[PDB]
């Protein structure tokens, strides 16, 4: 509940930050 | 009953438990507790 | 199907991540398609429909 918990935020932070800023391009 | 262990009481909590609707019943001195919607909510958690 | 739809309304993390995706591609669909209705709407109007682009003198 607590490694859950943090993996869960961590991708949903990490989803965010692409959805905020959006660098389609910079996958090189 | 020793078959119930940590991760049967998880299940069976969430099963019954977790964002579920609830039964209320209150007499006396009652204005200060919390309405429906206040129980209902904190029937989960949003920090998980 | 189950999976995700089980996480969703289990863990508020995953409902969050839900949101920020439905939002995401939700915004890209409504400009897709308000653009496309725009384009059908201006037929010939457009600066690449313009016959003499590209021959000032």
């Amino acid at each position: 509940i607590d490694i859950q918990a943090a993996a869960g935020w961590g991708i949903a932070a990490a989803a965010g930050a692409i959805w905020v800023v959006q660098p389609f391009g910079w996958i090189k | 009953i020793d078959a119930v262990d940590a991760s049967t009481v998880k299940r069976v909590a969430n099963k019954y438990i977790y964002d579920k609707d609830i039964a209320i019943s209150a007499i006396g001195p009652i204005q200060d507790l919390p309405d429906y919607n206040k129980f209902r909510r904190r029937t989960y958690w949003n920090r998980y | 199907f189950e999976g995700f739809y089980k996480l969703i309304m289990r863990r508020n993390s995953v409902y969050v991540t839900f949101i920020i995706a439905g939002a995401f591609f939700g915004e890209r669909a409504v400009d897709y398609g308000v653009h496309k209705l725009w384009e059908r709407n201006n037929v010939g109007k457009r600066y690449e429909d313009i016959s003499v682009l590209g021959q000032r003198p």
